[PDB]
C-alpha cells in the first residue's frame, strides 16, 4: 500500500552536480564520490554526466549506473559497496557513520540555513549549474531537505555565535584525531573514508561563505584539518577538476544530451505538479513508488506490479472536490414555476 | 563595510543588487557622514511590493555596517462572493499576485 | 477582603487520584498495564534507555504507560515527582534531566563526556542501529500484528481510529528513516518522503550489519565485559535499549525463503555473539530476577 | 389559512418579510404570495504571503430538491492546522416543516484554556429533530467522535497528563425545551424547561466513554406591580454524570470518567463572578471538572427609573450560587484490581455520596450589578460582581465580568 | 477542454506560487 517493503514476484556513469566552488562538485556526497572514483578506477571509464535530482530514475544524487548490467545504484556508501586489525574497518565503519550523521548537519548550519550565506554564495552554485527553468524549483527543495537535516541541533538563524562555534567544535574534536592522510601519527582509517571525510571538510572550509564561521574555527582551532584538505586538493584535483573524464565535451556538455527542451520542461511541470493543493502529496507518492519499481527492475528482480490506488485516490479526490464545486454554480433547473394554481375539487 | 537588508523575502537578491552593488562603491570622505542610502531606500520603496509604513535604517557603530529593514507588501490575494437565485450573478472575483518573480504583477478583477 | 469563607479544597476526582496519587516518583514510558506494575523493561528503545539508565542509578521509582501527547516536550520518557499537597504538583521533569534528578555516591559516569572515539562510534547506535529498527518495525509489513499490539490497539479499540493511528505512526516513522542518509534522503518536492518508497531498504539493512559488527569488535577490546570500563555506563544502556527489543521482538528464526535473515539473529550473531552474552549480562545487573527474555 | 400560512413559513426557504393574503371577492378565490429566500451563496476570501492562509470558504445551498439545504464552512489558518469541514445537510422527511432531519460531519479544533490544553474533534452526527404542535421542542441525536488531546504545553497537571490520550464516544443524546418565556433574551414572565440527556457508549453504542449525562434547567419570571417592569427572575440547574458498564447490563464494571466528559460550572455565561472556568475540584491551576451539580439565582432586573418603558436596558440586581463537586469513591475496600474498575455498588454508593456533599455547606453565592441589553440575537451583560464564599482554589473574580451570549442566568 | 485546463490551472498554480526567491536576510560586504 505504498508504506511496506516492496513485494516482489515469485564505463559506470556517475551523475554529480556542477562543480560550482573551485572544487569538482558540491553537495559533500557527491565530492566524496567523485573523488573515491578519481582515486581508484581511472580517466578511462567512468563519465561524470553532470546531473541533477529530476534526472535520475533514483532521485538521489551521486548516482552510478552500470553499463554491463544496466543498473543504478544511490548514494555514496552503496556505491562504495558495488565497485569492491580489525580496528581498520571498526573505526572505518565508526567514522563512515559519524561524517553521515552530525557532519552533514553542520554543513547545513553553513550554506543552508544561514541566509546570509544561501542566497550569496550558494543559489548562485546551484543556478550555474541547471537548466533554466528548473533552478526555481530545485534549490529550494534542497534547501528544505538540508535545513531538515540541520534541526536536532537547535540551531537557526536568529551574541549567537558563541554557542554555534560551541557546535562546530563538539565534531570537529572528533574528527581531529583520526590522522586523516599521513604514514604515521594516529590511527589508519580506509580509503573510502578519507575520501568522504575530504568532500565534508573541504566544503565546510573551501566556499567564500560571506558570513564566515566554519573558516575562522577551522583555520585557527585545526590545523591538520586544513593541511589535509589542501593537500587532498592539490593532489588528486590538479587545476581544480578539468582533467577529470567528464561527459563529451565537459562541464557544461556532459548535461546536454539529457537536456532537451521536452525533458526540462517535464522536469519543471513535475516539480510544480507535485504542489497542488490536494492532488500533490497523492501525485508525489505515486511517482516516487513508479520510480522505486523502476529501479528495482533494473537491479535484477521483479517488484510487485503495481496499486494504482494512490493516484486513483488523488484523481477522485480532485475530480470529486471541482465537479461539486461546478455542480452547485448554476445548479439543478428550477423545479417550481412563478404562479402555482389549486382549484376546489368537484 | 557590510549592508543587511532583513525581512526582504520573496525578491530575487539580483533585484535588490542592481541597487545595492553601487550603493557600496562609492563608500571616501570617510570623516563624517554621507548618506546617499536615502537614495537607495527611495528606489527600493519605488518598486511597491514593500509594505509603506515602517523601513528603519539601523546604524551599528561597529568595528558603517549599515542595517536595512523591510516589510513584504503582500502576496496573492483573493476574493469571489458569489450570490443567486434571481438575476443576480454578482460572480464578483478579484485577485492581486504581488509579486510572481522580481516586480511582476497580475490584477484580475 | 471580601471572600468571607474559605472551604476545603474540592477533593479531585477519581481518575486524578487513583492515576497520579503516587508515593515515588513515576516515570512515563511506552508500556503495557500487565508489565508496568512489575517494573519490566519497556518495547520502545528511546525510552527503555532512559529506564535502564535510573534503574542503574538506584532510583526508586515505578513506570506508567503512556501516550506520547502528555509530555513537556514530544517525545515520551519523562517522568513526575510525587505529590506533596493534594492539590499541588511539583514541576515535570523533562526526559534531559532525569540523571540530574537522580541525584547516592557516584552518578557522575553513568553521564560524562567520552573519549572522542566513544562519540564516533554512538553514531552507529544512534542512527544507524535507529534507522534499521524503524524501517523493520513500521515498514516491514510481516511486523503489522506487532505494530497493532503494540502502539495502536492500546489506544482507540475503535477501527475507524486505529486505522487512522497506524497511518499516521507509518508516515511520522517514514520521514525518520529518510531523513538520516543511511538508506537516502531522496530529493522531492519541498517536502519529506512520508512513504516506504524513498528508503530503499537494502542501504539501511547493510549499514545495520556493519554497525552490528563493528560494535561486537570494539566490546573484543575491552576484556572487562564492558566498553572499557568497570560498571556499566551510558554507552552500554544506549546499546542495550537496542540490542534488547531487537532481540525479543524480532528474533523470528519462512525467513529462509525471502532471505535477508532478520535482526536479532545478527544482533546474537555479531562477531561472536558478543553482543548476545552484552546484554544477557546487563540483565543481571539492572533486573536481577527478571526473566523470560530470549522470547 | 393563518395554519396554512405558518406551516408555510416554517421551511425556512421564503424570505421573512412580505407575504400577503389577497382575498379577491370575485364569483373564496384566496391568493397567496410569497418571495423566495435565496439560493447558492458563497464566499472564498484567501490571503497569503506569509503565515495567513485564511482560506475562509462559506457556502449555503438553500434549496436543491425541495426542503433541502447544504451548509459548508471552511477555514485554514496557515497557524494552526486545518478546520477543512463543516457540512450540514438538513431537509425534512416528506411529512411537513416541523420534523427536520439533519447530517453533518465537522473536523474542528477547540480550545481550553482553563484546562491548559488544545482538544481536536473530528467526528459526524446524526440529528432528528422534531417540534410539538404545542411549543414543546424534541431532538434526537447520534454522535461519533475522536476527541484528541494534544496542547500540554505549559507545566499543565499531572490530571490532563493522565488524560491525554483518545476516545471515540459514540452516543446517543435527546434534548427537549418548553419555551413559554415572552421574551426569550430576556425573560419577564414565562418559564423554561429544558431537559437534555445522552448515553454514551453502551450496549449497541460502542466506544471507550461509558456514561448517562443528565442536565436539567428549569427557569422562571414575574413581574409583580406598580407594565412597570419589575420582573422578578429566578432559575436552577441540575446533573450527573454516572457511569456504566460497556455492554448490554447494568450490573458489572465502569471506568471512571476522563476531563473530556466532566461538567465545567462557572464564568459570565453560568454562574457570574469567577473565572470562565471557575469552581471546581481545580488541579494547581487547571480547572478540573465533576459530575453532580447544581445552580441557582435570584434576579431583579429593574429598568431605569424615571426613564419609562423604554427599550429594554435595565439595572440587574442578583444573586446568585454554585457547586460542583466529584466522583470520590473512598468508601469500599481498595480494588485490588489495577485501578479503574468500579463494581456497581461503589459506583452507586459513589454518586449518593457526592449528592449528599451538595447539600452540606453554602455553596458560593456570588452578586452583582449589571446593565442588561436585550438586542434580538443575543444579551450583553456587563456586570460588576462581588463572590462571597469560596472552595479554597477556585479563582475568583471581581472585576467588570463583561459578558455576551444567548444562555445566562 | 484547453480553456477549462488552463482557467483551472491558472487558479491552482497561484495558489501556493512558486517557491520564494528571497532569504530574510540578505548581506553584502565592501569589496576589497
Amino acid at each position: 500500500s505504498a508504506w511496506s517493503h516492496p513485494q516482489f514476484e515469485k564505463a559506470v556513469q556517475l551523475h554529480v552536480w556542477g562543480p560550482a566552488f573551485g572544487l569538482p562538485s558540491i553537495d559533500a556526497e557527491c565530492l566524496a564520490a567523485i573523488a573515491y572514483l578519481a582515486q581508484t578506477l581511472g580517466s578511462a571509464d567512468y563519465q561524470l554526466i553532470q546531473s541533477s535530482p529530476s534526472a535520475v530514475p533514483t532521485q538521489h544524487l551521486p548516482t552510478l549506473y552500470d553499463s554491463r548490467t544496466s543498473t543504478w545504484i544511490g548514494g555514496f556508501t552503496s556505491i562504495t559497496a558495488h565497485l569492491h586489525a580489525a580496528s581498520a574497518t571498526a573505526d572505518g565503519t565508526a567514522y563512515t557513520a559519524f561524517l553521515s550523521a552530525h557532519a552533514a548537519p553542520l554543513l547545513a548550519l553553513s550554506l543552508y540555513v544561514s541566509s546570509a550565506n544561501y542566497g550569496a554564495a550558494t543559489r548562485p552554485a546551484y543556478s550555474a549549474v541547471l537548466p533554466l527553468p528548473l533552478p526555481w524549483t530545485e534549490p529550494p527543495a534542497v534547501r528544505a531537505a538540508m535545513a531538515r537535516r540541520a534541526a536536532h541541533l537547535g540551531l537557526s538563524s536568529l551574541k549567537s555565535r558563541i554557542r554555534l562555534e560551541e557546535a562546530a567544535r563538539e565534531v570537529l574534536d572528533v574528527l581531529a584525531e583520526v590522522d586523516w592522510a599521513a604514514g604515521g601519527g594516529g590511527r589508519q582509517v580506509a580509503a573510502e573514508v578519507r575520501c568522504l571525510a575530504f568532500g565534508y571538510l573541504a566544503l565546510m572550509l573551501l566556499p567564500d561563505v560571506p558570513r564566515p564561521w566554519l573558516r575562522e574555527i577551522m583555520e585557527g582551532r585545526y590545523p591538520a584539518l586544513c593541511t589535509f584538505v589542501r593537500d587532498f586538493r592539490a593532489r588528486v584535483f590538479p587545476q581544480g577538476g578539468k582533467l577529470l573524464p567528464w561527459a563529451d565535451g565537459g562541464a557544461q556538455a556532459s548535461a546536454s544530451a539529457s537536456a532537451s527542451a521536452s525533458a526540462v520542461a517535464l522536469r519543471f511541470v513535475r516539480a510544480v505538479m507535485a504542489e497542488v493543493p490536494l492532488v500533490g502529496e497523492w501525485w508525489s507518492r505515486w511517482w516516487t513508488a513508479r520510480k522505486k519499481r523502476e529501479v528495482l527492475a533494473s537491479k535484477g528482480a521483479k517488484p510487485a506490479p503495481s496499486n494504482d490506488l494512490l493516484l486513483l485516490l488523488g484523481a477522485g479526490l480532485g475530480l470529486t472536490v471541482v465537479g461539486a464545486g461546478v455542480f452547485f454554480y448554476r445548479g439543478l433547473p428550477p423545479f417550481g414555476e412563478a404562479v402555482q394554481v389549486w382549484r376546489k375539487p368537484v | 563595510s557590510t549592508l543587511e537588508v532583513h525581512g526582504a523575502t520573496n525578491t530575487r537578491r539580483s533585484l535588490l543588487d542592481q541597487i545595492f552593488k553601487p550603493v557600496l562603491e562609492d563608500t571616501t570622505t570617510l570623516g563624517q557622514v554621507l548618506d546617499r542610502v536615502g537614495a537607495a531606500t527611495k528606489k527600493l520603496a519605488r518598486f511597491d511590493i514593500f509594505k509603506e509604513e515602517g523601513f528603519g535604517v539601523f546604524l551599528s557603530e561597529a568595528a558603517l555596517d549599515i542595517s536595512i529593514r523591510v516589510k513584504e507588501k503582500s502576496r496573492l490575494v483573493f476574493s469571489a462572493g458569489t450570490d443567486f437565485g434571481n438575476a443576480e450573478g454578482s460572480a464578483y472575483t478579484n485577485a492581486v499576485v504581488r509579486n510572481i518573480f522580481g516586480g511582476a504583477e497580475t490584477l484580475t478583477v | 477582603y471580601f471572600p468571607l469563607r474559605i472551604y476545603e479544597p474540592n477533593e479531585l476526582p477519581e481518575r486524578s487520584q487513583q492515576l497520579t496519587s503516587g508515593d515515588l516518583p513515576t516515570l512515563y514510558v511506552f508500556s503495557t498495564d500487565s508489565d508496568a506494575r512489575l517494573g519490566l523493561p519497556s518495547f520502545n528503545p528511546g525510552c527503555l534507555k532512559w529506564q535502564t539508565l535510573l534503574r542503574l542509578a538506584n532510583l526508586d521509582f515505578r513506570i506508567l504507560p503512556s501516550t506520547n501527547h502528555s509530555s513537556p516536550t514530544g517525545s515520551l520518557p519523562f517522568l513526575l515527582p510525587p505529590r506533596t499537597s493534594p492539590t499541588a504538583s511539583p514541576a515535570p521533569i523533562p526526559a534531559s534531566g532525569l540523571l540530574s534528578f537522580a541525584r547516592d555516591l557516584d552518578l557522575g559516569h553513568l553521564d560524562a563526556d567520552l573519549p572522542p572515539r566513544a562519540q564516533a562510534y554512538l553514531a552507529l547506535i544512534t542512527h544507524s542501529l535507529r534507522n534499521a529498527w524503524l524501517c523493520a518495525l513500521y515498514l516491514d509489513p510481516t511486523h503489522d500484528a506487532l505494530l497493532r499490539r503494540l502502539y495502536v490497539d492500546p489506544a482507540s479499540s475503535s477501527r475507524a481510529v486505529r486505522a487512522a493511528l497506524l497511518h499516521q505512526l507509518r508516515r511520522a516513522a517514514a520521514e525518520q528513516v529518510a531523513t538520516a542518509s543511511s538508506g537516502g534522503g531522496k530529493i522531492v518536492s519541498l517536502a519529506p518522503v512520508d512513504s516506504a518508497d524513498g528508503i530503499d531498504e537494502e542501504a539501511v539493512y547493510r549499514s545495520a550489519r556493519d554497525a552490528l559488527d563493528a560494535l561486537a569488535s570494539l566490546l573484543r577490546e575491552s576484556e572487562t565485559a564492558w566498553f572499557g570500563t568497570e560498571r556499566p555506563g551510558s554507552f552500554d544502556a544506549a546499546l542495550f535499549s537496542y540490542t534488547h527489543l531487537m532481540v525479543e521482538y524480532m528474533s523470528e528464526e519462512t525467513e529462509s525463503a525471502k532471505g535477508r535473515v532478520s535482526l536479532g539473529r545478527m544482533v546474537k550473531e555479531a562477531g561472536n555473539g558478543e553482543l548476545a552474552e552484552h546484554r544477557e549480562r546487563m540483565l543481571g545487573v539492572a533486573w536481577p530476577e527478571w526473566d523470560g527474555y530470549r522470547r | 389559512v393563518g395554519a396554512a400560512t405558518k406551516k408555510l413559513a416554517r421551511f425556512d426557504i421564503f424570505k421573512e418579510e412580505g407575504f400577503g393574503v389577497f382575498l379577491s371577492e370575485a364569483a373564496l378565490d384566496i391568493s397567496i404570495r410569497v418571495k423566495e429566500k435565496s439560493r447558492l451563496v458563497f464566499s472564498a476570501g484567501t490571503d497569503f504571503g506569509n503565515a495567513e492562509g485564511s482560506a475562509y470558504t462559506n457556502a449555503v445551498v438553500r434549496n436543491i430538491f425541495g426542503g433541502a439545504e447544504t451548509l459548508t464552512v471552511n477555514a485554514s489558518t496557515g497557524t494552526r492546522t486545518r478546520s477543512a469541514y463543516n457540512a450540514t445537510f438538513s431537509t425534512p422527511i416528506n411529512g411537513n416543516p416541523d420534523l427536520r432531519l439533519s447530517v453533518e460531519a465537522l473536523r474542528s479544533a477547540t480550545q481550553k484554556p482553563w484546562a491548559s490544553h488544545e482538544e481536536h474533534l473530528t467526528g459526524a452526527n446524526l440529528r432528528l429533530a422534531w417540534l410539538t404542535e404545542k411549543g414543546d421542542t424534541h431532538a434526537l441525536a447520534y454522535s461519533s467522535v475522536w476527541r484528541q488531546l494534544t496542547g500540554l504545553a505549559p507545566t499543565a497537571s499531572p490530571t490532563v497528563r493522565a488524560d491525554a490520550g483518545d476516545s471515540l464516544k459514540s452516543s446517543l443524546t435527546h434534548t427537549f425545551t418548553r419555551d413559554r418565556r415572552d421574551n426569550p433574551m430576556l425573560p419577564q414572565s414565562g418559564y423554561l424547561f429544558r431537559s437534555v440527556s445522552e448515553l454514551a457508549g453502551w450496549g449497541p453504542l460502542n466506544g471507550d466513554v461509558s456514561f448517562a449525562k443528565t442536565e436539567v434547567e428549569a427557569s422562571g419570571a414575574l413581574p409583580v406591580a406598580i407594565k412597570s417592569g419589575v420582573s422578578v427572575g429566578g432559575g436552577l440547574r441540575l446533573g450527573v454524570l454516572y457511569p456504566l458498564p460497556l455492554g448490554y447490563s447494568l450490573t458489572g464494571a465502569a471506568q471512571p470518567s476522563r476531563i473530556n466528559d466532566r461538567f465545567q460550572l462557572g464564568g459570565p455565561n453560568d454562574v457570574r463572578g469567577f473565572k470562565i472556568g471557575g469552581l471546581g475540584p481545580h488541579d494547581g491551576v487547571d480547572a478540573v471538572g465533576g459530575d453532580v451539580f447544581a445552580a441557582g439565582s435570584v434576579n431583579a432586573l429593574l429598568p431605569l427609573p424615571r426613564t419609562g418603558p423604554d427599550s429594554p436596558l435595565r439595572l440587574q440586581l442578583y444573586a446568585n450560587a454554585g457547586r460542583l463537586v466529584a466522583l470520590n469513591s473512598k468508601g469500599t475496600d481498595k480494588e485490588g484490581k489495577e485501578g479503574l474498575a468500579m463494581d456497581s455498588a461503589a459506583v452507586f454508593k459513589g454518586v449518593k455520596s457526592a449528592v449528599g456533599k451538595l447539600t452540606n455547606g453554602i455553596p458560593s453565592l456570588a452578586a452583582g450589578v449589571g446593565l442588561v441589553y436585550a438586542h434580538p440575537v443575543a444579551r450583553f451583560e456587563l456586570n460588576f460582581s462581588l463572590p462571597l464564599v469560596l472552595r479554597r482554589g477556585e479563582e475568583g473574580r471581581k472585576g467588570l465580568q463583561v459578558g455576551v451570549g444567548i444562555s445566562f442566568l
